[PDB]
RNA sequence: AAGGGCACCACCAGGAGUGGAGCCUGCGGCACGCGCGCUACACUGACGGAGCCAGGAAACUCCGUCGUGCUGACGAGGAAUUCCUAGUAAGCGCAAGUCAUCAGCUUGCGUUGAUUACGUCCCUGCCCUUUG
């Protein structure tokens, strides 16, 4: 198939910092589309992913009960998750001279804490989510990794560009977005 | 006698910037305005502010153009306009302060909370506003920077040419030296006033005097 | 823009010629019409 | 959407100087005829977030402006955004630095829209006259627009822009 | 028998005298006026054939009020051309119809506009909240 | 520009005088002031800002760069200065200041080169040092106003000129009665000393093809 | 470095905007800093009576009172920077999550209802080659 294209959709909870968190996973680089208005309110999910040609999306909410909430959408059976993250304002924000970043290269994906798990399915929707084009070329020459840890129930979400020298050898250089994720509700596809 | 504010647009008035002002705080634990008598020291040592710290400069030409007859009759507002980009209203019936020491108190707090209200009235006497000072003028204003390299004006003659519903606005620049283009992207043009160098302030009265001749006041 | 050339028309009789007119630090396309002051090529114009 | 008619309806078929008229009643360039520019000049006035109120602030606007030494109302609305648009400013350089700015068209649409959001300010800020009537500004300003169309006398900029983009060109 | 942008107007047609009641009132009221007329003006907009006739008139109700107003607009000539022969025109109903509707946009169909759609985001829709971590 | 000194008693030229100057020395020495020595004290006697402040305006002027203008000081002690025409006063009170305290004590500024004294206290009264032929004028809020350029046009071709301000923030305008011809006024408005003085420079530059 | 592309999380054209203000809730600190906001500076208004109707809603329409006077902190915000091209933005509001009580949150949902563009130029990002 073609790249799986990615909705991003407000909903009426959602706030500016909930929506940087959105630009910065969510950039035209270059299979994704950005909304300011969305609802999960329904077969809306259906719609929208009908009349825009996304099989993913990604709905912004927050109340107290569930602050920063990011509800994962595919289109096949199988779906949604809900991931809350929060963020500390004593962060330091690294601005990109590490990252000259050429946009629409395939990431490299590294799983810690592989199992078994019913969980599974994150593993599935970041795979399918971030993956991008399918080839059977490909050219060495870079560039960054994306990294999901497990950490004793929220999974750690790091993105790192690579630097290779003589002395193995890779090193990493973070570039962000960093992003702790709390787990919600989840629906499952039928075995039809 | 109306005060002139930015919000009127139609008033036919002379407004004189003062760009490239010099007005900085300095931290020491209390606030004062970098200046050159007691941080002639320290700018040195940091190798430069090298008489960007001239801040009596726009305190002289503030006496200067609200000490003036045109602005005692109403028809003359002023603006100010720091290095570091800082914009400000001045409120015409601001009897500012006689001496730099009081001027200093004045301009720090004016700088830290944006705007110096009167005790009793809402109307403020010195606001930090938003760039560009081409929004906050008349629709239809002359505008003008001084300079010494410019051809040489007798503003009176200046003046008489300006269409009945037309303003005037003068940039000076409020500083020791310095090209003459810290205006360039609003001007009409630039005219000399002098064929001797003038200080800011010599140019301010100049001008008011010149407009005061002009517009009849006395 | 650069307005074109300025094929006007006979003498006395015309309130003002024509001009097409396109881009060249941005645009570029066919035109002419709407301006009657006097410039040239020397003179440009805008898209 | 979503005005009416009648109030006078002094249809002034000529004053349209320069081009304009060939879209005097229009968008395009974009709309199609947003309804003969008076449609825009009750839009413009939605300065505050919803038009009606809006509505009435133009009509009364109109009563008012034309009440007030009548040129037709209509045609002083469109004599109004007539005489009393930009013509070719300046717009950046990059040839420099520190650029310069050069000018020219004015693509009408232009000229009418950029005097008409114009106008438009120029009345929204009122402070002068600090009256209550928001169409008087509309108006006067408006009609010191009309009237104005003899100097200045509320537009002003309508020059600055034009009598600038001279020199620093 | 026209919806108006979340709103609906119901349309009435079989041939009667004056007083043509909408909601059950009279299009002379109408009374979220000002703009009173693009209702009234159905009616008068009559003016391309017919000058009032000698009919019928039904009730609106749906969403809100300009919505609504919309409505009753189309309701009207979407039912003055009403099939016919015994509402419209006993023949060439298009006697109306492309008249009112050579300059119409309420009898002129209605507009593909429909209230919906969000975003996980700040307010929604696609104003996404504002943000800026440093 | 051949400096005017009180010497040349010829040429036509415009004097003005600084009348009720804040110039006394405080004790620690430094010049009596306001700021500094509010809490000490009447604030009036001490405005030596003023003067520093005419100073610069006057100096600066147009017409002191064309030579045709000079300057007195006359203290509220009757102290008397004659300035040089040339002289670059400081810019900064401050710096003005220990300048103004050295020339009390010392009674003259000498450059630290030329034979030229920058700054010079004479000896009263001031008549003894203006041109023969001199109109003496008062600046007065409580006379009849005037146009500066006509009152300059009428002077005999010979006929200099010298105005006694007062450096002062309030006061009586009798300071000079005993040397004036006559008291006028230049606005409408009541006027700070400094502006007061650019008035005078202004009409008598224009009045004088300056420049 | 080169050469070239795409994008309102990028510019242009503007729109609304925070950053000033009061309180709000977070992250620090441990008098004070940084962020997401809420409502305000008022005459397109506030204020009372009244008209209606959405997925006794409110914004809103009318009739009348106040007189641009801190009236019935804050006089429109520095340097920065946010976001968005139409059933949008923007304003106004309610349902639901939260729950014994509690929404300045949030996901939603209707209500009024703009101005903007030839766009690619440059600043930011991404990419694709080549080139080391």
């Amino acid at each position: 198939i073609v790249d799986p294209r990615v909705l991003v959709t407000t909903s009426r909870d959602p706030s500016s910092r909930l929506m940087a968190f959105s630009k910065e996973i969510r950039l035209m680089f270059p299979t994704a589309i950005r909304l300011n208005r969305g609802n999960l309110i329904l077969p809306d999910l259906v719609m929208s992913a009908q009349r825009e040609r996304l099989s993913d999306i990604i709905l912004l909410h927050e109340h107290r009960g569930t602050p920063t909430a990011i509800t994962i959408s595919h289109f096949p059976h199988g779906p949604t998750l809900m991931a809350s993250l929060h963020n500390v304002v004593l962060r330091a924000d690294i601005p990109k001279s590490i990252k000259g970043t050429v946009s629409e290269s395939y990431p490299h994906l590294i799983f810690e804490g592989f199992r078994t798990p019913l969980g599974q399915r994150v593993v599935k929707i970041l795979k399918h989510l971030f993956p991008p084009r399918d080839p059977t070329n490909n050219a060495k020459s870079g560039n960054r990794v994306i990294t999901f840890v497990n950490q004793d129930d929220c999974i750690e979400v790091r993105h790192h560009v690579y630097v290779r020298t003589n002395y193995n050898s890779v090193e990493l250089s973070e570039v962000g977005p960093r992003f702790t994720m709390r787990p919600f509700s989840i629906t499952m596809g039928t075995l039809e | 006698p109306p005060v002139l504010t930015s919000k009127d647009k139609i008033t036919k008035r002379m407004i004189v910037v003062l760009a490239m002002a010099s007005l900085e705080t300095h931290k020491i634990d209390k606030y004062v305005l970098l200046n050159c008598d007691d941080h002639q020291g320290l700018l040195k040592k940091m190798g430069r502010d090298i008489s960007e710290a001239r801040p009596d400069i726009t305190h002289q030409c503030l006496l200067t153009l609200l000490d003036s007859p045109i602005n005692k009759a109403g028809k003359l507002q002023v603006y100010i306009q720091t290095s570091r980009g800082i914009l400000i209203e001045v409120n015409p019936t601001v009897r500012i302060p006689r001496t730099f020491k009081r001027f200093s108190g004045l301009m720090v707090q004016l700088l830290h909370k944006l705007s110096i209200r009167s005790v009793n009235s809402e109307e403020k006497l010195l606001k930090v506003i938003k760039n560009p000072i081409t929004d906050h003028l008349p629709t239809k204003c002359r505008k003008v920077t001084l300079s010494f390299d410019a051809p040489v004006i007798r503003v009176q003659d200046y003046i008489e040419k300006l269409d009945d519903d037309e303003s005037i606005c003068v940039f000076v620049g409020a500083m020791a030296r310095g090209k003459d283009n810290f205006a360039d992207e609003y001007v009409d043009e630039k005219v000399g006033l002098s064929n001797y160098p003038l200080s800011a302030s010599v140019a301010c009265s100049k001008f008011c005097h010149g407009a005061e001749d002009a517009w009849n006041i006395l | 823009v650069t307005l074109a050339k300025v094929i006007k028309v006979l003498g006395r009789t015309g309130s003002r010629g024509g001009v097409t007119q396109v881009r060249v630090e941005f645009l570029e396309d066919t035109s002419r019409t709407i301006v009657r002051n006097v410039k040239g090529p020397v003179r440009e114009n805008d898209i | 959407e979503i005005k009416l008619f009648n109030k006078w309806s002094f249809e002034e078929v000529e004053v349209k100087d320069a081009s304009l008229v060939d879209y005097v009643q229009v968008r395009q360039p974009q709309c199609p005829i947003i309804e003969r520019l008076t449609n825009s000049l009750m839009m413009n006035g939605r300065n505050n977030g919803k038009k009606l109120k809006a509505v009435r602030i133009i009509k009364h606007t109109l009563d008012i402006i034309n009440v007030l030494t009548d040129q037709n109302p209509i045609q002083v609305v469109v004599d109004a955004i007539t005489n009393t648009g930009p013509r070719e400013d300046t717009t950046r350089v990059g040839g420099g630095g520190a650029a310069r700015r050069q000018a020219v068209d004015v693509s009408p649409l232009r000229r009418v829209n950029q005097a008409i959001a114009l106008l438009t300010i120029g009345a929204r800020e009122a402070a002068f006259r600090n009256i209550k009537t928001i169409a008087e500004t509309l108006a006067e300003e408006l009609i010191n627009a009309a009237k104005g169309s003899s100097t200045s006398y509320a537009i002003k900029k309508k020059d600055e822009l034009e009598r600038v983009a001279k020199s620093n060109r | 028998f026209g919806k108006k942008k979340s709103a609906t107007a119901v349309a009435h047609v079989k041939a009667g005298k004056g007083l043509i009641k909408v909601n059950g009132s009279p299009i002379t009221l109408v009374e979220p006026e000002i703009l009173r007329f693009k209702v009234y003006e159905p009616l008068l907009l009559v003016g391309l054939d017919k000058f009032s006739n000698i009919d019928i008139r039904v009730r609106v109700t749906g969403g809100g009020h300009v919505s609504q107003v919309y409505a009753i607009r189309q309701a009207i000539a979407k039912g003055l051309v009403a099939y016919h022969q015994k509402y419209v025109d006993e023949q060439s109903k298009n006697e109306l119809k492309k008249a009112f509707t050579s300059y119409d946009r309420t009898l002129l169909i209605a507009d593909s506009r429909r209230p919906e759609p969000k975003k996980f985001g700040g307010k929604g829709a696609r104003s996404r909240f504002q943000k800026s971590y440093r």
